[PDB]
RNA sequence: UAAAUUAUGGUCAAUUGUUAGUAUUCAUAUUAAUUUUUUUAAAUGUUUUAUCAUUUUAUAAAGGUUUAUUUUUGAAAGAUUUUUUGUAUAAAAUUUUAGGAAUAGUUAAUAAUAAUUUAUAAUUUUGAUUAGAUUGUUUUGUUAAUGCUAUUAGAUGGGUGUGGAAAAAUAAAAAAAA
């Protein structure tokens, strides 16, 4: 019969795309805490080694019955603070929100404005990032940035990154994977090479010296004087509640 | 094509279908009727999904509310037994009135 | 010394619930049946209970058994019993789902004597090739309908007879004049005309008036 | 622990069950992948004792074990037992061959006058030894007698091998491959409940996630396929890398000390033997570049170079740049020889983690020796000249996008800046290998030398303190090795290296 | 007796049996009440057990 | 072992693909020798060598042909592992150097038994004169010469055994250089018994060796060989052999027995062969192996006369010196007795000049089963019968 | 059925099967055919998630995944920096296309095993010596070897817009992984399971404690 | 592998692609891999033998035979339902061609 | 209808208690008395926590009545790995009625979870359904007995969709995270 076909054991689940509880809304902070490290980390790659297609010469022009299907997931960085057209422009103000680019602020290039674009039909988000030049990375020659002008100088120095998605869709949908090559940074090495006129100033290293002095001690251990939750090593509480492992307990009051 | 796979397991009619053999009796115009019309119901009902859309919600929603508002919804051994009046039959004199009888099969 | 099944058996008993059994189990007690009903109104149609009946499927007198030693066991080495089972095809009214009875022996050792019965299993077979008559050899398998345990394996004899009927355009066997009767009051078939089936109709409702009559007993 | 891998075919015999050639090989190379030689050689005398012929495959996977043990005994006992008729492909025969055993029914008649012990089917693996014998796997059980005969030492049964297989393919054509057999695993058909954390799913560290590998390689891959689905000349070449890995693996087990990172002074310099071995391999690799004429310009070389410089270094010490010079020289060759103007490939990242460790095999040293702190290098190193080709190989490296950067072609990188005393390892390892590597803890062992080269003792106290705070946060515990180092120096640190539950149990 | 017993026949007499179970109730069978021989070996394991 | 494609090879395809020219070829050290090689095998040598594409049948023949060869090997194998045994007794017993056993003598054998009874070792004694009475009718070196040629010869006629004796790993006994042997000693001893045994497949069938047709193919080639030395102007016609010299030598192949008997008919008398050698006519009949037809396959008197008279109408030959005897045969092979009747008998040799015309007839040992005893009692009555004269 | 009958039969079995060796001819070696799946496995009834259409133990290959391939390396012109600038150098992606497939298949093969994000990034097209390559015809008709030197030019002014629909190891047989991660050509035969748990028997059947007696080996 | 049966109207939509196919091969043959596949198309005749077929389908199964030279196992069902259509009142001479130029290139 | 063959030239036995195991009392044995003994009166403290909460703590009885039975992937065991993934949901088989007859949320097919269809459907005189009695169990008793006679392991579709599993309104231990 129709009943004896399989079993009961996993049935048809319904999908986080359906499910509100799973699905990240625009509007709210949480939607610049999943993408803002996929950014600080594509910068890195960009500065580091040649990306075929990060940066163009202009936005790239598919048709208006194909911009839903072919644009979610594309990421290009511009030149100068131009923004697509059909798109309502919609400046992200909230300090909840901004704050989850201040690695992308401070260790890499300044952001001066975050905009969020929604179109007419308000199905295709374009999450706009305008940075100030110059970066705080060193930037190869090679490197994709090399061949940006506000990325190479120190308006002249703005440029701007653009992010398309989905509105409403789970946070595996505004993933950036695929940029999470991690290409070396040769800064401390282009000293030493035979470009550099620094190789015969160095002086090497070859033996420790004879320590006369022993290590400076540590000051005298007090011992809290406050109520504690409790032996963290069978809480199974990580060494400070932050990192770490249980087993090795470490940097608690003991 | 007479003889099944001891080695694979496979049934008599298994060997016959690898073998690219027919064996089928002659059937009657009812056991001919019986393999005939399964793909007209399914071209009738799937016209009628088709064709009138706010009849064939309305019954998949009914059906559906029926489906998830139901007390034996849970899988359990009770609700995964094959024959439910034979195996719990202590039941249906005191407790379950929908089935009269506990022998509807050989078992 | 050699010890017996029942000390492995009370060994087992003693490991799982740490005694063997309570003692002054038989109490040597007179159960008494004492009668309610009336001497022929017991409300039942086939068995009417008059007597102390024993309960019980293995524990009752005459004894019977499983008797494992038979044609089946003779021929398939099985894995579990009831594995692998030979019997005849008997009926094919429903689609991919042949009726294959199947025979066993239970053993009275009382008589000392082994006999045979019948049981009727659901067997599979998709292409349609398994006709009443055939000698067919079946085995177990997942569940495939409520009752569809089984699966015809090979046709270790098919009936010619039958196909060559079914060729025919004819039954593949023609069907019994005897069977299962309606009711114990005797089925009497009504040889009549068009213009007298009132009277008939009258002398049978007469008749069951006085069926009906029966219930008031005397006078 | 692996012993298991022995015991439950030990337990599917005593269950009364006929283990399969797949238990014997999946047995055999479990064993052989945790370093028991022993106990693989006791489950291929357990297929022995059940009368079982193994198939080719079974067979050379008795053939690696004894090529990794270096008994030539084993080999020739098998090779006289079962070896002896195998037959390279010829062009006349079919490519497969056709299925000969049906598979096992009884017709009405045999089931009844036959008893019960003909008509009962275990799954007897001698049964279908032919239709397992299907895809022609000779040439890998005369690669590997020509592998196990150059391991014990006999020179002309290897050279009958190796001039069988060399002519086998040269002048006969490929087989078909054996396609991999997915019906050997359980494994579900998609994943049940779809949830998957972030890669940023902890703030503190950057985690590996099931749908994308975000922490970048440990080690490096070589990026080819399996031996049964290369051509004829792909397998020579295949072939020449397979004995030179043999000849550099005699070598590390005919001389231990002088193979592994130095730990006495013998590391730095050449064996007697070496010289032949050298002239051996290039006589080789000259008898390869002979047989095949511009088709080697249509051949995949990237194992084989790999193969040809970790020989030229382990074998014979020679310098990181001159195995950038050979590499180059031996690519440059392989182009020229297409007698066309054409274009070099470059050097893969498996080429280029040969050449990083020469580099550290230049610069390495003997730590802590008997003037309690010297560290003794090699006669004549030059730490200005080392480190000025380190860096613009480097660069060289990081130049060419196509390579993919792995934490051991760090490591060789961080060694070398270490063993040259520029006092900018830890920088490199900051900038390159913290946040965005999955780096194991030897890393450090080399770390802390340059840790244990500061001016005042509180900054080497101080970074020694924060290397364990790393060992902490991303996840990478730190190795015996290490503590042990820490150890050495706790009069003068005193940073306390064990936890306070060990010492209790230790003491 | 079944389930979980090993008993496979009646002590003293039975009903006909055919084939391989008429050659093992009254031949090949366990009989540990044998006091003349125990239960015998499979071959070669009694020929060197004869004494 | 078995390659798809591989075919069985009969006596033609044996002497062209293993035609091969040599000089001086040792056949009893290379018989040991191939015989070494075959001992040192397993049973899982023997399982992979019948080739996969062939009918059920044919493959239950020559599965049934490559188990009579595996357990004739096999019983030759203890039999000369018991040769081993004895001679080393007797020369661990006495002291004699174990070269010079198998030239030693029956009164040595005196001087040694008495010598150990001598010194009160009446179990060593017993044991050397034990050896060496189970060792003078063993011990030859030529023992079952004509039956092991006759084995390799069925290695090398099932055609997948030709690759088993090559491609070894050998150490030299002198100098330990471990080597890989090419050489093949089983194709050069198999091509020295093609060139040097003409008559290798009459010896191969007639000691039962061939399951797929028999031996009755080389009956009738020994047969019309014997009457073309004897005869010596022979024509042969498709089944009939005739000599041209007025005297009546015919060989007549009427029909294969096996085939024409068929189970439950009343046909009283089929015979294989018919030889008319002067005034004398047999029916040279091969017996089945059914035992209620071989009381049918026999002919009556009146048939053996009516046969007799026939001849004496065709042939002109007067019926005075016309006679006409029965000849039974071994079913499936042929024994060594049943070959010198049939030289006595049908050709008119004796002893002697039989050896000098057939010179493996002295070396052919084979002899009845004693699991037959139908057959014999039946070839006892049939073959001490007087000729019948019409 | 009645089992003393049976060895009779078994006589009749003989006589049934020496006649039929007898009678017919056989007229060769009838080629065998790839086996099937039976859908009536012993148990319970199995998932959809572990449904994988097979229910039996066949340790041989058959000839439906048995594919005839060639192994075809094809060039792509790179840039690579150096201390003067960019050099133009070859990046080689070899890739196991079957005989039978047609030039646009060898490009689809070639962007779904490159597993590099600096290759396929835009339209390239297949040339050979410069001519290039009509993407409807097979090889056979090119005569392309594993010899034949074959070049990807592209045009890096357009963006490849892929749908990897199709999983990299599909076969016949539909058993693909979905952490696959790597050609099925790349990876390993055998390997160390690190997902599964080794789980030994902590349900005795017969045998609890004390002393063996039978040990209830029929259970 | 059991899971799925073809009917008349899979088999007639098959044997044109797969005759397409054997015309765009450089053998005049079709591959090794389509043995299943023809297989499975040959029980699937046999079994639609024993049910109803209308006349449309059965000259477009042996047009389609026709086209893909491909003699089935069965050939005398299919030749017994070809006799039992040819003295049909809906039999047109249009389906006599086909049927005797299917016949032809078959046979 | 074979017809009495002729050194009768070897007689001197048995018992030394050592055994291949259902053995029968129509009047004796099992039951209650001549004799029983000994107690028991409910109204009740499981514990940790981050505190008006959250983490661990899954088979009490009477009633109703059963042809049968077991094993959670999920929690724990359990480990410097990890996917709510580590094959649990099935089969054969054997009950009784002093006055023996009909039964059905019904059987199979199915592109059908959640059946608008098809069928000459399914059980039963080889004893069904219902009604009565009703846990079963070489465990008890008896005997020369393959005979007769007894039973107390258990389970539980509307109390809460929680939980891995409802077994959850009460159990002298199964000691329950220093
Ligand atoms: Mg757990
Ligand atoms: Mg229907």
């Amino acid at each position: 019969s129709r009943r004896f076909r399989y079993n009961t054991k996993f049935p048809a689940l319904v999908s986080y795309n359906k499910l509100p509880w799973e699905v990240v809304n625009h509007e709210t902070p949480q939607f610049h805490m999943h993408v803002a490290p996929h950014y600080e980390q594509l910068l890195t790659l960009a500065a580091s080694s040649p990306v075929p297609h990060i940066i163009g010469s202009k936005h790239i022009d598919v048709p208006r019955e194909h911009r839903l299907r072919l644009l979610p997931g594309m990421l290009y960085l511009l030149d100068g603070d131009t923004l697509p057209g059909e798109f309502t422009i919609n400046r992200v103000l909230d300090p909840t929100a901004l704050q989850y680019y201040g690695r992308l602020s401070s260790q890499i290039v300044t952001v001066e404005a975050v905009r969020m674009l929604v179109p007419d039909d308000l199905r295709l988000l374009c999450n706009c990032i305008t940075f100030k030049g110059p970066l705080h990375l060193p930037v190869a020659p090679y490197a994709s940035l090399a061949s940006l002008r506000g990325a190479s100088q120190g308006g002249s120095n703005c440029f701007t990154l653009y992010h398309f998605v989905r509105p409403n869709r789970p946070p595996k949908e505004l993933q950036l994977e695929k940029y999470y090559i991690h290409a070396p940074c040769v800064a401390p090495l282009s000293e030493f090479a035979s470009n550099s006129d620094e190789r015969g100033n160095w002086r090497p290293r070859l033996q420790a010296p004879k320590r006369t002095r022993r290590a400076t001690p540590l000051p005298a251990y007090r011992p809290p004087q406050s109520y504690l939750m409790g032996l963290a090593e069978r809480l199974a509480v990580v060494p400070g509640g932050c990192f770490g492992r249980r087993s090795l307990m470490w940097g608690h009051w003991f | 094509g007479l003889n099944g796979c001891v080695e694979t397991g496979r049934s008599r009619s298994e060997v016959a279908r690898d073998l690219g053999l027919s064996y089928t009796r002659p059937l009657h115009e009812n056991e001919k009727k019986q393999l005939s019309h399964q793909a007209v119901y399914y071209e009738r009902l799937a016209k009628f999904k088709m064709e009138q859309p706010e009849a064939a919600r309305a019954m998949e929603r009914e059906r559906f509310v029926r489906k998830f508002s139901g007390m034996f919804v849970k899988m359990d051994i009770r609700s995964g037994a094959p024959d439910f009046p034979s195996t719990y039959r202590r039941l249906l004199g005191t407790k379950v009135v929908r089935w009269a009888s506990k022998r509807h099969g050989p078992n | 010394p050699w010890w017996n099944f029942q000390t492995e058996h009370r060994q087992r008993c003693v490991l799982m619930y740490g005694g063997a059994r309570t003692k002054n189990t038989h109490n040597a007690n007179h159960r008494v049946f004492i009668k309610k009903y009336k001497r022929n109104a017991f409300p039942n149609r086939t068995r009417h209970h008059w007597a102390v009946s024993m309960t019980g499927v293995l524990s009752q007198r005459p004894r019977r058994m499983p008797w494992p030693y038979d044609l089946t066991s003779l021929i398939f080495n099985q894995p579990r019993q009831g594995s692998d089972k030979i019997g005849y095809v008997v009926g094919t009214s429903m689609l991919k789902t042949a009726v294959v009875a199947t025979n066993h022996m239970v053993y009275y050792p009382k008589f000392n004597q082994r006999v045979s019965r019948t049981k009727r299993f659901f067997a599979h077979d998709e292409d349609l090739a398994c006709v009443e008559g055939d000698l067919v050899h079946i085995k177990q398998c997942r569940k495939i309908s409520k009752y569809k345990h089984y699966y015809v394996f090979s046709i270790l004899e098919p009936n010619v007879e039958g196909r060559e009927r079914l060729k025919l355009g004819l039954k593949a066997v023609p069907p019994p004049l005897f069977g299962y009767p309606v009711s114990r009051r005797i089925v009497k078939l009504n040889l009549t005309s068009t213009e007298g089936t009132q009277e008939k109709l009258a002398a049978a409702i007469q008749e069951h008036v006085q069926d009906a009559y029966r219930f008031s007993g005397p006078t | 622990i692996p012993q298991e891998a022995l015991h439950w075919l030990l337990r599917m015999i005593v269950d009364n069950f006929n283990p399969q050639h797949v238990h014997y090989i999946a047995a055999m190379k479990t064993l052989q992948s945790a370093g028991e030689l022993d106990m693989a050689r006791d489950v291929w005398k357990i297929m022995e004792r059940q009368q079982t012929w193994p198939c080719t495959a079974t067979i050379c996977a008795y053939l690696d074990v004894c090529v990794e043990a270096g008994e030539k005994t084993w080999a020739m006992e098998a090779w006289n037992r079962y070896c002896t008729e195998l037959k390279f492909l010829e062009p006349g025969e079919v490519d497969p061959k056709p299925i000969s055993r049906v598979p096992f029914s009884l017709t009405r008649e045999e089931l009844l006058y036959l008893p019960k012990w003909k008509k009962h089917f275990d799954h007897d693996p001698n049964l279908d030894v032919m239709d397992l014998n299907r895809f022609n796997r000779t040439r890998e059980v005369y690669l590997r007698m020509a592998q196990v005969m150059l391991a014990g030492g006999e020179r002309n049964a290897f050279q009958h091998f190796f001039t069988k297989l060399e002519e086998a393919m040269l002048n006969k054509p490929t087989p078909v491959p054996e396609p991999p057999n997915p019906h050997l695993v359980r494994r579900p058909r998609w994943a049940p409940y779809e949830h998957c954390k972030s890669v940023h799913h902890s703030p503190w560290r950057l985690q590996n996630n099931g749908r994308a590998l975000a922490l970048g390689p440990p080690v490096t891959i070589e990026d080819e396929m399996q031996s049964r689905f290369f051509s004829n000349d792909q397998f020579l070449v295949h072939s020449v890398k397979e004995v030179l890995r043999i000849v550099l693996q005699e070598h590390k087990r005919a001389h231990p000390t002088e193979c592994t990172r130095c730990k006495t002074e013998a590391f730095f310099y050449k064996t007697k033997d070496a010289d032949e071995t050298l002239k051996f391999c290039d006589d080789l690799i000259e008898r390869l570049f002979a047989s095949l004429g511009v088709r080697l310009s249509n051949l995949n070389t990237s194992s084989l170079l790999s193969t040809i410089l970790e020989v030229f270094r382990v074998v014979g010490k020679e310098s990181g740049a001159a195995l950038l010079q050979r590499a180059n020289e031996f690519l440059e060759r392989k182009a020229s020889l297409g007698d066309a103007e054409g274009s070099r490939e470059n050097l893969t990242a498996s080429n280029y983690l040969q050449v990083l460790s020469g580099f550290a095999d230049e610069s390495a040293f003997v730590y802590n020796t008997k003037k309690d702190g010297t560290c003794q290098y090699k006669t004549g190193f030059d730490p200005r000249t080392t480190m000025r080709h380190l860096a613009d190989v480097v660069q060289e490296i990081a130049g060419n996008p196509h390579v993919t950067w792995a934490a051991d072609m760090h490591l060789q990188v961080v060694e070398t800046m270490v063993g040259c005393g520029t006092m900018k390892a830890n920088d490199y390892f900051v900038r390159n290998v913290l946040r965005q590597f999955s780096w194991d803890s030897r890393f450090l062992e080399a770390l802390y030398v340059e840790y244990r080269r500061q001016d005042d003792v509180d900054m080497w106290a101080e970074l020694t303190k924060r290397a364990l705070v790393w060992t902490a946060r991303y996840n990478a515990p730190a190795s015996e090795r290490l503590r042990r180092l820490i150890e050495d120096d706790y009069d003068t640190i005193r940073v306390q290296t064990r936890t306070f539950r060990e010492l209790a149990v230790f003491q | 007796g079944g389930p979980g017993s090993p008993v496979r026949g009646p002590g003293y007499y039975a009903p006909p049996m055919e084939g391989e179970h008429q050659r093992g109730y009254t031949a090949e069978w366990r009989d540990l009440r044998n006091p003349m021989r125990p239960p015998e070996f499979p071959t070669p394991w009694e020929r060197k057990y004869r004494q | 072992h078995a390659t798809y494609g591989a075919v069985p090879l009969t006596h033609s395809q044996v002497t062209s693909v293993y035609a091969t020219d040599g000089g001086k070829v040792d056949e009893l050290g290379l018989l040991e020798l191939v015989e070494e090689r075959i001992f040192s095998w397993k049973l899982n040598k023997w399982e992979m060598r019948i080739p996969p594409n062939l009918p059920n049948d044919q493959k239950e023949l020559i599965r049934q042909e490559q188990e009579n060869l595996k357990q004739i090997l096999s019983e030759w194998r203890k039999c000369f592992g018991a040769l081993n045994a004895d001679i080393l007794q007797i020369s661990s017993l006495t002291g004699v150097p174990k070269d010079v056993v198998r030239e030693k003598n029956r009164t040595w054998l005196q001087e040694e038994v008495a010598k150990l009874r001598w010194m009160g070792e009446v179990n060593k004694a017993a044991l050397l004169r034990d050896a060496f009475m189970r060792l003078e009718a063993f011990g030859s070196r030529d023992f079952m010469f004509m039956e092991r040629l006759c084995c390799i010869y069925g290695l090398a006629r099932q055609g997948t055994f030709d690759e088993a004796f090559t491609n070894y790993i050998t150490e030299d006994p002198v100098t330990n250089d471990i080597f890989v042997d090419e050489r093949n000693p089983f194709k050069e001893l198999v091509a020295h018994i093609v060139r040097n045994y003409s008559q290798i497949d009459i010896i191969y069938d007639f000691l039962g060796f061939n399951y797929s047709e028999g031996y009755r193919s080389s009956l009738r080639r020994y047969m019309e060989y014997l009457q073309c030395k004897t005869a010596e102007n022979v024509r042969a016609s498709g089944r009939l052999v005739t000599g041209d010299k007025g005297e009546h030598n015919i060989l007549f192949d009427y029909c294969v027995s096996r085939e024409s008997l068929v189970s439950g008919d009343s046909c009283q008398g089929i015979i294989d062969f018919l030889y008319i050698n002067g005034n004398d006519v047999t029916l040279i009949i091969i017996a089945s192996d059914n035992p209620w037809l071989r009381n049918r396959q026999l002919p009556h008197r009146r048939q053996m006369e009516g046969i007799a008279r026939r001849v004496c109408f065709v042939l002109g030959i007067p019926p005075s010196e016309v006679r006409i005897r029965n000849l039974l045969l071994p079913p499936t092979y042929l024994d060594k007795g049943s070959i010198v009747r049939l030289n006595d008998i049908v050709f008119r040799l004796s002893n002697e000049q039989s050896n000098l015309l057939i010179p493996w007839l002295t070396n052919y040992n084979k002899e009845l089963d004693p699991k037959d005893v139908d057959y014999t009692a039946l070839a006892k009555t049939t073959n001490e019968e007087e000729w019948l004269t019409l | 059925l009645k089992a003393g009958l049976l060895g009779h039969y078994q006589q009749e079995a003989f006589e049934a099967r020496k006649r039929f060796e007898e009678s017919t001819t056989y007229p060769g070696p009838i080629r065998a055919a790839t086996p099937g799946d039976t859908r009536f496995y012993s148990g319970s009834l199995e998932s959809i998630l572990h449904d994988t259409d097979r229910h039996y133990w066949r340790a041989v290959t058959d000839d439906p995944r048995v594919q005839h391939l060639i192994p075809l390396r094809i060039r792509f012109k790179i840039f690579t920096w150096v201390t003067s600038g960019w050099e133009q150098r070859m990046q080689v992606v070899q890739i196991m296309a079957p005989k039978d497939s047609t030039i646009a298949q060898v490009k689809d093969l070639v962007i779904v095993e490159n597993q590099s994000p600096y290759l396929c990034v835009s339209s390239f097209h297949l040339a050979i010596d410069g001519k290039e390559l009509d993407p409807q015809k097979t090889l056979g008709e090119y005569g392309i070897t594993e010899q034949s030197q074959i070049d990807a030019i592209e045009q890096n002014d357009h963006l490849l817009h892929r749908d990897d629909e199709r999983p990299r190891d599909w076969t016949v047989d539909e058993i693909t992984a979905e952490d696959v991660k790597r050609s099925p050509y790349k990876e390993m035969e055998m390997q160390p399971l690190q997902n599964l748990a080794p789980r030994y028997e902590a349900r005795p059947k017969g045998y609890f404690g004390r002393t063996y007696y039978s040990g209830m080996k029929q259970s | 592998a059991g899971k799925m049966s073809l009917t008349l109207r899979e088999v007639n939509t098959l044997l044109p692609l797969l005759s397409r196919m054997r015309r765009e091969s450089p053998n005049g043959a079709l591959d090794a891999r389509f043995d299943r596949v023809f297989n499975a198309i040959d029980t699937a005749i046999g079994a639609a033998m024993r049910h109803n077929c209308t006349l449309d389908e059965l000259l477009d199964l042996a047009e389609g035979l026709a086209a893909c030279e491909m003699v089935p196992s069965a050939l005398k069902q299919v030749e017994m339902v070809l006799i039992r259509s040819v003295m049909m009142h809906e039999c047109s001479p249009m389906h006599l061609r086909r049927m005797l130029q299917a016949m032809f290139t078959l046979m």
